[PDB]
């Protein structure tokens, strides 16, 4: 991909090299939802 | 609401508490800490001992006081002093204390400048408006007949956990319920608290519990279907904000008062739905009849009635006696509950063992 | 699917036909019609042994025109073996095919511009090639002929001076028979391509036989960090038609809700009266219509296999 941008022709893929990977209370036992936001 | 209201970056903003003790090193900023931070001067570490120091070498330009009703205390005061501002200013919903201290306010931080009528917002639409009820409970004779021995010390809880007042309270609880009212449940006496919260089967928060949990207990209360009534003690007596509370009880409470009657009054004061037509916020305060409560429940809503508020006699609820289930209904139980609150008072070494 | 890749479909198709010989056009057209293809499946569908499939598949690979993969496959009756599939990537292939045109292109303008320099010399008993300006220093005392160095012998003037319009045409040539190619990629140019993936492949999938061995899916292991050279590349509507039965039943709901909606704001009874008095708290039609039909009647005559699974 390089040799052919320095010709001027538009290269159809890229260097792979480029990719990059990517308390109190208890009697409530399990009432309480957890409401932590909103 | 600082950050909310105002256009202050968070960068200009420094919060002094026992959990972070940053000071901002920007020009110009803001603390907003306690009097209790301010107030000490025998124990202080290394890490507020540097936020002493920036507080103090800097001339600040505003103090900001709010709930300034206790700032003439023997050493909330000093920080009045100890912190050098050239304008001091004081937020209080109550001006009044049970001491004559409350004229000293005159000269800590200045004259009153402003005050607004309770009753001329109430009617703008600007605060919600309570139909303030006492109800008298009368103990029953078992009960009563230790009461008459047994000394004030002991009087106070004897009284609290009277068998007619968990009538009441269920009774209370259930119907605003069903009628989809958020609840708050408010006793000074810890025990008292711990009780009722035991037998209901409903969170209760006091000085114990750590500020995470309480803030869990909170969060459910508000943005949960599920719970809808919580037990607050005297924690919550104050500056806390709770829009969706729109019934309170008080079982039990502080003596003669007044501050705490009216500052606890305001909770559901803060009702969001205090516009729609015919809403009424409802304030109950159970008291035992033929008891020192009604000396001290008549003595602290004494400030209510001179901003306009008047108290209802509630002698009898209607419907309470069809009600399925009630707390200590046999005798069996009651004599049950009232014994028991009757009765509160080197390696080598190393593999061996 | 998108029109660009029938245009890049077109493109492979005519290079591999035109530069490659007969069955590189077979191994090709078939992973052409088909996506991922398995060594095995490719072998039946054109009945050529392992031995003659080597070399397409070898020098196709070479070219780039053809990717390879190869995953571990666990068949529940028989051993694991490794299985290897053939796709096409469209960026490799037409990066590929870029490069070489523009190389052979290259080489003949190179090759034309070479033919037009003066011939030069050479030795026919050594065969060592002489330029003009190394032959005119190894001439004879005489200076009327030149000297080879190694031989000592008169050279031979080269040959390709009546080349400069042989090699004219042969550039003329393939610029008119390499015309579609260019054509195909100023278009190809204009629109982006996705790079192509094993999996990726799959979707577009024709299974080559009835019961291939080899399992067409792609079952990535778990949460595994290796990474291989070249292996990584770049809601439903219900209508309800309410009737007038309808309109009324929805009616009398609103009308139920809107009675419950006062409740919760209603006073209660405590609150209403006041309570001092009381007590403590604690402890026929059918056969006229009939006649009148028959009647009306006259009256108009007389007118007249357990597995987990979740429900979507
Ligand atoms: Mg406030
Ligand atoms: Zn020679």
């Amino acid at each position: 991909p390089r040799k052919l941008q320095d010709l001027g022709l538009k290269p159809a893929s890229v260097d792979p090299a480029t990719i990059k990977r990517q308390i109190t209370n208890t009697h409530m036992t399990g009432i309480l939802k957890d409401y932590s936001h909103r | 609401q600082f950050l909310q209201w105002c256009t202050l970056q968070p960068e200009n903003c420094a919060v002094f508490t026992s959990d972070n003790k940053e000071m901002f090193q920007t020009e110009s900023g803001l603390v907003v800490s306690t009097y209790s931070m301010v107030a000490n001067t025998r124990n202080r570490s290394h890490d507020s001992q540097k936020v002493m120091d920036f507080l103090t070498g800097r001339e600040w330009g505003f103090i900001i006081l709010d709930e300034v009703h206790v700032v003439p205390a023997a050493m909330f005061r000093r920080v009045v002093s100890t912190i050098a501002a050239h304008a001091k200013l004081g937020l209080t919903a109550t001006l009044v204390r049970e001491d004559d201290k409350i004229g000293d306010l005159n000269f800590l931080i200045g004259p009153k400048l402003y005050e607004a009528n309770w009753m001329e917002l109430s009617q703008k639409g600007h605060i919600a408006n309570v139909q303030c009820a006492e109800v008298w409970c009368p103990m029953t004779a078992e009960f009563y007949q230790e009461y008459l021995r047994e000394t004030a010390r002991k009087r106070m809880l004897l009284y609290i956990m009277n068998p007619t007042k968990f009538q009441a309270c269920q009774f209370l609880i259930q119907y605003h319920e069903r009628r989809g009212d958020k609840i708050i449940v408010f006793s000074d006496n810890v025990y008292a608290l711990q009780e009722y919260a035991l037998k209901m089967g409903k969170p209760f928060i006091y000085g114990s519990t750590p500020q995470q949990e309480r803030m869990n207990i909170l969060q459910n209360f508000q943005y949960n279907d599920q719970i809808n009534t919580i037990f607050l003690s005297k924690v919550g007596d104050t500056s806390i904000d709770l829009p969706e509370a729109t019934c309170l009880i008080q079982i039990s409470s502080h003596y003669g008062s007044r501050r705490q009657e009216a500052q606890r009054l305001g909770r559901i004061l803060r009702a969001k739905r205090r516009n729609d037509e015919g809403f009424n916020a409802f304030f109950y305060s159970l008291v035992s009849k033929d008891t020192q409560e009604m000396y001290y429940s008549t003595k602290r809503q004494a400030f209510l009635v001179d901003q306009g508020y008047a108290f209802k006699v509630i002698t009898h609820l209607h419907g309470m006696e069809n009600i399925p289930n009630l707390a200590y209904a046999s005798p069996r139980e009651r004599r049950e509950l009232l014994q028991e609150v009757l009765l509160k008072n080197h390696p080598l070494i190393r593999k061996m063992y | 699917d998108r029109p660009i890749d029938d245009i890049v479909k077109n493109l492979l198709k005519f290079v591999v036909r035109g530069f490659y010989g007969g069955s590189f056009v077979l191994v090709l057209d078939a992973i052409l019609f088909h996506s991922v293809l398995a060594e095995d499946d490719l072998k039946q569908l054109l009945s050529i042994n392992k031995t003659e499939l080597g070399p397409l598949i070898a020098r196709l690979r070479s070219d780039r025109l053809i990717s390879i993969h190869k995953q571990r496959e666990y068949p529940p009756n028989s051993k694991s073996v490794e299985r290897v599939y053939y796709y096409v990537k469209y960026p490799h292939a037409i990066d590929a095919i870029k490069w070489k045109v523009h190389q052979v292109v290259q080489r003949l303008k190179d090759d034309l511009d070479k033919n037009s320099e003066p011939n030069g010399y050479m030795c026919p008993i050594c065969l060592t090639k002489y330029t003009q300006l190394e032959a005119v220093q190894l001439l004879n005392f005489d200076r009327t002929e030149f000297l080879c160095s190694l031989c000592d012998e008169p050279l031979v003037e080269d040959d390709s001076g009546k080349k400069n319009k042989e090699k004219q045409d042969k550039l003329n040539r393939l610029m008119d028979q390499i015309q579609p190619i260019i054509d195909s990629l100023k278009k190809i140019d204009d629109s982006r391509i996705e790079e192509n993936t094993f999996e990726i492949a799959l979707a577009r999938l024709i299974p080559p036989q009835n019961q291939s061995h080899a399992a067409y899916t792609y079952n990535p292991k778990k949460g595994s960090t290796m990474f291989r050279p070249g292996d990584s590349a770049p809601a439903t509507l219900h209508i309800n038609i309410t009737t007038a039965s309808d309109e009324v039943a929805q009616r009398e709901l609103q009308e139920r809700q809107a009675e419950e909606k006062r409740k919760q704001n209603a006073v209660p009874e405590w609150h209403k009266q006041s309570t001092i008095g009381k007590t403590a708290l604690g402890r026929e039609e059918r056969e006229n219509e009939k006649t009148l039909n028959d009647y009306y009647a006259a009256l108009a005559k007389k007118q007249a296999l357990e597995d987990e699974f979740e429900d979507v």
